[PDB]
RNA sequence: CUCGCACACGCUUACAUCAGUAACUAAUAAUAUACUGAUAAUUAACAACCAAUAAACCAAAACAACACUAAAACGUUUAUUAAUUACAUUGUUAACCCAACACAGGAGUGCACCAAGGAAAGAUUAAAAGAAGUAAAAGGAACUCGGCAAACACAAACCCCGCCU
RNA sequence: ACGAGCUACCCAUGAGCAGUUUAAAAGAACCAACUCAUCUAUGUGGCAAAAUAGUGAGAAGACUUGUAGGUAGAGGUGAAAA
RNA sequence: ACCAAAGCUAGCUCAACAUACUAAACAAAUACAAAAAUACACCAAAAUAAAAUAAAACAUUCACCUAACAUUAAAGUAUAGGA
């Protein structure tokens, strides 16, 4: 049947609140509470990583020659896509010296992530079924730039029953006014791979922001705040879907709920600017019947957006931020607990 | 037996039939298939500062109307070119060859807003 | 088998067969338009 | 109304080109030829019927080509061979035993000594022995081949008189030509095409052949076994 | 000659000019005055139209000869999609190179050391195959256009995982779609390998030359095979506008200056749109060669000389079920003469990574005969793959 | 700046909201070009507001407060238009001397009617234009018959309109014979 | 008891909310998706619109390994130029269409066999004849133009004519 | 003059054919969807200007089917039934 | 007593005259699938009117029958016609 298709990368004004609503997600600024249980691992070379990253940046923005573009507008999609691919592939190995799990990891390159779920009720407005009661259905078809898939699950950021004073925003409207549109076709729950795959769990995702959503364009449209919102929304969608699907690969569903919190990480990027997100899925039951007495929430932590570099000029990378590298490093250093 | 009388509209046809309602095209289709807007084709509203000025949408009732004289090419010739022409013929400086000092324009193709082919909407 | 459903609507077929442009492309058609104009028809053509 | 013919493509290509059948209808849309239509869908391979065709006009001499592969053709009864030399490839009609990885000579040169004839060989008529088997026979020199292209057909060179060749067509009618005209030496491919058995009416339909009418016509005077003395010899030689 | 147009199609010849245009000293009267056709009046003739300001899109296409880079010498270009008629023969002749069956023994020793394997090899590779061929898509039976790049990248990752044991592999960077222009003159014929390959693995440090001097000098005595009727240029692009400059896809001062491996995927669904295995071998010969020639003229210069320091580049190629392995050693920058020392190429050809694959259980008389997965698996081909990835360390 | 779509809140629930007379043409001929340009926007904002109030009155099933304003405003704008137009059409008569701001020609179409054909702007000259070239301005010979019919039909109508008027006079003269 | 949800094509506001129905539409009512009035409404990401000119490519789709004959729809790359600059325009309701009707008929595609859709009886009585069904003692074609129809059967043989689908 | 939006035959371009049996996608076999229309009974101003109920025939083919085009009355089209 | 019944107007008809003969209305849009501002072309054309009918059939023939020359007579005369 007929469902709303939720797009993770959205032109709609405040899609963060709406998506929180659809997902039952609480948003908290700042990264999750630091797991101080960490061993004295960081023997990391910050200079070999500066070097390794700037190799990518410079290769893309300067060295590599592309068959000449008549636009000269230099599409940031066409520049940043290979930069990001190379960034992930590069850091993966370099930090795989420290974190052996990334050796057994699968790297996914622009492959679909699908999640389908039910939320709420509706009294059908029009038609011959007018007046009867139906659930609101949602589908997320997503295409992350890069994924890292593992054979064993990442650890929970907070316990399963962890509670927060802040409440999930309740929109007063139909989803239609977002805008959002109904359509119907096959409903798929897909993780980036089929069930038969031995790597069932997510590590982190890498989302390159599409061209429409550039900071410049938004600044032209008299949208200031939205610059942030677009990031949030993206995470809140993509991550959720990913987590959701992971959960349903483990047999959990609306009436089985979930035993152990499912977690995944994500990075969202305009080629210059980065943002880091952590998502813990607790409740898989958002259904009308299943959400009645249910206390739990899904939680999403996120970072304010922030520049990697400032103004590449002629094979020099002028401004540079190590904090960005350090957080990317945090995320890439996460591990399954060991028994 | 279909419908003869009701006007033909984009709502009526197949998918392939798209016929605008009469707004004007703001651009062209570019390389990627994506559409490109030309900043020049999009009408730029010229709006004056209204704040510091005194006039209102309505007029006082006891204020008089007037004898109705439609402006003619002649009256406009007399309020503008006639004083200057009489001034420079009385002084003998009148030159039947170049009238351009009085405001006459020989040809329209130089200037921004032309009158005869009518370059401007409003 | 059963008959009378002979008319199966298409807007494309309709406007190609009976449309204004079609009437104007041949001299015969133009004469059709002319006759209807004479008789004072509300709709000259589809 | 008016239809345009599919037969417009200017530049020669070895690549198969797409074509539109029209069952028997002329460009007006009426039926001209009865009983044609709806075969399998077919691509068309351009065939170069001028066997002597110097690549560049710079070097005129007799040249030699390699046979790369011999393929089935949907469009004609004979089997055709892909033939490459220099920088260029072309489809030519394949002679009976022509096989892949082969060598084939194309020559305009006559001589007093004639020639030992191989199969793929194209020579002017005057340059051949007087009993030879020929196919792909030009009419006027420089025209391109028309006669004797069908599968497994062969004519025979009969004689040479007055700087002119006289050949015997597969219908056993005699044809007079200048000896300056090119022919290929041998029998055309796929000799058993005669003995093919169409098993079922469906098979005929696959060939784009619609059935005969059901109307019964009484046979006329035209019918019977007419024994006619074989027609006079066609001469394409233009006398002064 | 049978000409290939058809009169019915060719744009109709202009209508025979009106008779009033044949009469000397007489001005015809035309409808050009009323700005539209009228019968009764003669057809006006107009000057070819010149819109005094030129418009970039709507102007007539500039004739080719007007270009600054135009040259009268026809140059034969080899780009990514050209098929060679005789693949490896031609490739060799254009490259002036001798062919050797196996891979270099350095690489084979690298391949047969039990230390150099991954954790569970058969397990992981059977998984990468199953994944690329089945699990990576939502659909029942994924097309080749998806699954070929997926399997080549899966194997690249299985090898990349070895950066833990031999930490010299971090000296490499991968690149996609670089302009490559290698111009060279061979036997009065001008050749240019010009275009983009799919994926190029670059290294910081060059590759050690893999042939002993005995092989080089035994290459000095080898006679190049020749295909008489077919010109060696067959299958290339005759081109009248080109640049002769040595170009590798990168500017000066590139941190990863030395080409290591080229990857050539054949992803097309239809047979006829893919390469014959042989033509693919040719493709990667010529492209490996260009890649090498570029460097060879960067580190030495345009002068044509035999090389005291041989350049080595590698190449791999794919149906996605079928692999073509290539190692090239460039010994010579003078290809004008036929008679000198020839470059060397080792080609391991037609290495099957697996026989066949089933994405659905094949069922006979209501029983399951063949289960889902690959039939037959050659750990050998992946072993060679690993070797070629491991050639640096 | 969204409130300019509504009257001052002091007016909202009131039946009668009074107002001045609309602008005459004459009072507008006295103002300069700049001031007309401004007055156009002052009138615009108010017309917008008034239309808003109109629809909102329909929505609430209530009569609109002092509907007449909407008339007045319109006339004013309309009047203003008439003035500015004058000063252009006078002006161009001086400069060029064409009475029509749009280039156009008297033509005879397929149907033989004598039509005024307005021109259109194109980037390419007329003989290079496919679409324009396939219009026909001229009639074929058969059309001549239809033309005649048109005339005759017209003539009839006029003919029996005339006769009607004549008749109406006679009737009245015998009904009201005050002569 | 089970023809359901969507899209194309086609219909054009018949859809929504509030109010009204003495009469008008429903083949009756109750009341209302269909009559009356007033007031509203479908928002682009889906869809339509959305480059030419040269040049290399002989090598089917059939899980494609490789083949079969009837010889097969579907593009890459290289070169030359392609206005470069947020937001363009248009389809988005429905219980719907073709059959004069709110017609047991005709209607393409994708998914479903229920989780979705629906109601055979206005109320009685229990005559004949008619329709549709279930069962039947003994018999088993005696019926009849003919084993037509029906059956707890669902088998075998032989001719005539046409070879066969 | 107007008609091929029904139907006859074509042209382009799409779409369908599950299970079972077979070395086989063989104008093979069983049997759905689908396409037809054998025989009977209803119905006969009918639900219907050709239907309903049962029963039947074909069902990878000379198969069904969507969309857009063509052929026009001294004509077209026709596996001839005028 | 229901159903009903009665008006005298709307306009028309036929001529006269008459200037002369495609009315009115055009802001935009209108010959893309008319009412859709904007891109390199094509464009256009003619061949005897026929038959129904009369001749009691039908075969040569059959007034008028979309071509300005009216009126009074000559005259239904000269002529033409399966005469
Ligand atoms: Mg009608
Ligand atoms: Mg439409
Ligand atoms: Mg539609
Ligand atoms: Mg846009
Ligand atoms: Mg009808
Ligand atoms: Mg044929
Ligand atoms: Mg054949
Ligand atoms: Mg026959
Ligand atoms: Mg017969
Ligand atoms: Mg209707
Ligand atoms: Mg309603
Ligand atoms: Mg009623
Ligand atoms: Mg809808
Ligand atoms: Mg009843
Ligand atoms: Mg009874
Ligand atoms: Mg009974
Ligand atoms: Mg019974
Ligand atoms: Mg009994
Ligand atoms: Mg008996
Ligand atoms: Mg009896
Ligand atoms: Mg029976
Ligand atoms: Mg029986
Ligand atoms: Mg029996
Ligand atoms: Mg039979
Ligand atoms: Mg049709
Ligand atoms: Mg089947
Ligand atoms: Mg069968
Ligand atoms: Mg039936
Ligand atoms: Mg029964
Ligand atoms: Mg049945
Ligand atoms: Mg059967
Ligand atoms: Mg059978
Ligand atoms: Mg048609
Ligand atoms: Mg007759
Ligand atoms: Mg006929
Ligand atoms: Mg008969
Ligand atoms: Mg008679
Ligand atoms: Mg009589
Ligand atoms: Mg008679
Ligand atoms: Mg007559
Ligand atoms: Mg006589």
């Amino acid at each position: 049947f007929m469902k709303y298709v939720v797009y993770p990368q959205t032109f709609a004004l405040n899609a963060d609140n709406w998506y929180q609503s659809f997902t039952k997600t609480v948003f908290l600024s700042g990264l999750p509470p630091t797991p101080a249980k960490l061993e004295p691992e960081p023997t990391l070379d910050i200079t070999a990583l500066r070097e390794a990253v700037c190799d990518c940046l410079l290769q893309e923005h300067f060295f590599l020659r592309r068959k000449k573009r008549a636009p000269v507008i230099q599409d940031r999609e066409a520049i940043a896509s290979p930069f990001l691919d190379q960034l992930v592939a590069s850091l993966t190995g370099l930090l795989s010296v420290h974190n052996p799990v990334l050796a057994a990891a699968a790297l996914d390159c622009k492959r679909p992530v699908h999640f389908f779920w039910l939320r709420g009720e509706e009294i059908i407005p029009r038609g011959h079924r007018k007046g009867r009661v139906d659930a609101l259905r949602y589908q997320i078809n997503d295409k992350p730039h890069n994924q890292i898939r593992i054979s064993r699950q990442l650890p929970e950021f907070v316990p399963l029953d962890y509670s927060i004073p802040i409440e999930v925003p309740v929109m007063s409207c139909k989803p239609d006014k977002l805008p959002l549109f109904k359509r119907q076709y096959e409903n798929t729950i897909f993780i980036g791979s089929k069930t038969a795959d031995p790597l069932c769990y997510g590590h982190t995702q890498f989302h390159l922001l599409p061209d429409k959503l550039k900071r410049e364009k938004l600044l032209k449209q008299n949208c200031a705040d939205q610059i942030e919102v677009v990031f949030r929304a993206n995470a809140i969608a993509s991550l959720f879907a990913w987590t959701g699907a992971q959960a349903m690969y483990q047999g959990f569903w609306s009436e089985a709920d979930v035993t152990r919190p499912f977690v995944s990480q994500g990075v969202i990027t305009d080629g210059k600017y980065f943002s880091f997100f952590c998502y813990q899925l607790n409740t898989l039951a958002l259904t009308a019947q299943a959400d009645q007495n249910n206390p739990r929430k899904n939680i999403c932590w996120g970072t304010q957006s922030k520049p990697l570099y400032e103004t590449i000029e002629d094979n020099n990378v002028k401004g540079f931020n190590d904090d960005v590298l350090l957080q990317l490093v945090q995320f890439l250093l996460n591990r399954p607990k060991e028994d | 037996g279909a419908d003869r009388m009701s006007k033909w509209t984009s709502k009526r046809g197949p998918r392939t039939f798209c016929k605008g309602r009469g707004a004007k095209g703001t651009g062209f289709h570019g390389r990627d298939g994506k559409f490109v807007q030309i900043k020049e084709m999009i009408p730029e509203l010229v709006v004056p500062e209204l704040a510091g000025f005194k006039l209102k949408p309505y007029v006082n009732y006891r204020a008089p109307e007037g004898t109705d004289t439609p402006l003619t090419a002649k009256q406009l010739f007399l309020e503008t070119a006639a004083p200057a022409i009489e001034k420079d013929f009385k002084a003998g400086t009148f030159d039947p060859e170049h009238l351009e000092k009085y405001g006459f324009e020989p040809t329209q193709e130089g200037k921004l807003f032309q009158l005869y082919p009518k370059n401007f909407p409003r | 088998k059963a008959r009378g459903n002979e008319y199966q609507p298409s807007n494309i077929k309709r406007k190609h067969k009976h449309g204004w442009v079609r009437r104007l492309r041949t001299p015969t058609g133009v004469q059709v338009i002319l006759r209807r104009m004479h008789k004072g028809r509300k709709s000259l053509s589809h | 109304a008016t239809s345009v013919s599919w037969k417009s493509r200017t530049k020669y290509t070895v690549m198969p080109v797409k074509m539109r059948k029209s069952g028997g209808r002329n460009h007006t849309g009426q039926i001209q030829v009865h009983g044609i239509g709806g075969g399998h869908k077919q691509r068309y391979r351009m065939i170069d019927f001028l066997r002597f065709r110097p690549e560049h006009e710079s070097k005129p001499g007799p040249f030699e080509e390699k046979v790369i592969a011999v393929r089935y053709d949907p469009c004609r009864s004979a089997d055709i061979a892909l033939v490459a030399g220099g920088n260029r490839k072309r489809w030519i009609i394949a002679t009976e035993n022509m096989k892949a990885g082969d060598t084939v000579l194309n020559s305009d040169h006559i001589g007093r000594m004639a020639v030992a004839a191989r199969e793929g060989d194209a020579h002017p008529l005057g340059a051949l022995p007087v009993g030879t088997l020929i196919n792909n026979v030009e009419s006027e020199p420089g025209r391109g081949a028309q006669y004797i292209r069908a599968a497994g057909t062969c004519g025979v060179l009969l004689r040479k008189v007055n700087g002119t060749a006289i050949i015997q067509l597969p219908s056993k009618r005699q044809m007079q030509v200048l000896e300056t005209c090119i022919a290929t030496v041998g029998r055309v491919s796929n000799v058993d095409h005669n003995k093919r058995v169409i098993g079922k009416a469906g098979r005929n339909r696959w060939l784009g052949k619609r059935p005969n009418s059901g109307l019964w016509q009484r046979k006329g005077g035209w019918a019977g076994r007419k024994i006619r003395p074989l027609p006079p010899m066609k001469s394409y030689v233009k006398l002064p | 000659a049978y000409e290939w147009g058809v009169r019915s199609t060719r744009k109709p010849e202009p209508p025979p000019l009106d008779r009033v245009y044949e009469i000397p000293g007489l001005e015809p009267i035309t409808y050009a005055g009323k700005m539209h056709f009228m019968p009764g009046l003669a057809r006006p003739v107009f000057p070819p139209w010149d819109p005094g300001w030129t418009h970039p899109k709507f102007r007539r296409l500039p004739p080719l000869h007007e270009h600054p880079l135009y040259k009268d010498q026809a140059c034969y270009v080899f780009h990514q999609r050209c098929r060679l008629l005789e693949g490896v023969k031609q490739a060799l002749w254009l490259t002036k190179t001798q062919l050797i069956e196996g891979l270099p023994e350095k690489v084979l020793r690298l391949a047969d050391d039990p230390r150099n394997h991954i954790e569970n090899q058969d397990e992981r590779v059977l998984n990468a195959i199953s994944h690329a061929r089945l699990w990576h898509s939502t659909e029942d039976i994924p097309k080749r256009e998806t699954y070929c790049p997926v399997i080549v990248d899966s194997l690249i990752q299985l090898c990349k995982s070895q950066i833990l044991k031999h930490p010299s592999l971090a000296r490499r960077i991968c690149a996609q779609n670089n302009t490559l222009s290698a111009t060279w003159n061979r036997e009065s014929i001008l050749l240019q390998v010009h275009g983009s390959s799919g994926a190029r693995l670059n290294a910081k440090d060059p590759l050690p030359p893999v042939a002993s001097q005995e092989e080089v000098e035994a290459t000095k005595n080898h006679v190049l095979e020749t295909f008489y009727p077919i010109s060696p240029t067959m299958g290339l692009q005759e081109c009248n506008v080109y640049d002769v400059n040595d170009d590798t896809g990168f500017q000066e001062g590139y941190p990863y200056p030395c080409p290591h491996t080229l990857y050539f995927l054949e992803s097309a669904n239809l047979r006829p749109r893919r390469f014959q295995p042989d033509q693919l071998r040719a493709k990667m010969i010529l492209f490996a060669f260009g890649s090498a020639l570029a460097q060879a003229r960067l580190l030495y210069g345009n002068d044509s000389k035999v090389l005291e320091q041989p350049v080595v580049v590698q190449s791999v190629g794919t149906d996605g079920r079928l692999f073509q392995f290539l190692v090239l050693q460039l010994n010579t920058t003078d290809l004008a003469s036929d008679e000198g020392v020839k470059n060397l190429a080792w080609v391991d050809s037609d290495q099957l990574l697996y026989q066949h694959f089933w994405c659905l259980p094949v069922i006979k008389k209501k029983v399951v005969v063949e289960p889902v997965g690959p039939i037959g698996f050659q750990p050998e081909t992946f072993r060679k793959f690993l070797a070629l990835y491991l050639h640096g360390a | 700046g969204l409130e300019e779509f509504f009257d001052d809140p002091k007016n909202w629930g009131e039946e009668k909201v009074k107002s001045g007379a609309s602008w005459t043409c004459q009072q507008l001929r006295n103002k300069s070009n700049e001031d007309l340009h401004k007055l156009w926007y002052v009138l615009l904002k108010e017309r917008n507001m008034l239309l808003t109030l109109e629809q909102e009155a329909k929505r609430q099933r209530l009569p609109m407060p002092s509907p007449e304003r909407l008339e007045k405003v319109v006339d004013s704008m309309d009047a203003l238009d008439k003035v500015v137009q004058e000063r252009e059409d006078a002006l161009r008569l001086l400069q060029t001397g064409q009475e029509k701001a749009r280039p156009g020609a008297w033509r005879r179409d397929i149907f033989g009617r004598i039509i005024w054909h307005k021109f259109k702007q194109w980037p390419i000259p007329w003989y290079l234009n496919k679409k324009y070239n396939r219009k026909r301005f001229f009639a074929m010979p058969y059309v001549e018959r239809f033309v005649r019919m048109r005339i005759e039909k017209q003539a009839r109508i006029k003919a029996r309109k005339r006769s009607l008027e004549r008749k109406k006079e006679k009737f009245l003269q015998e009904k009201f014979p005050h002569l």
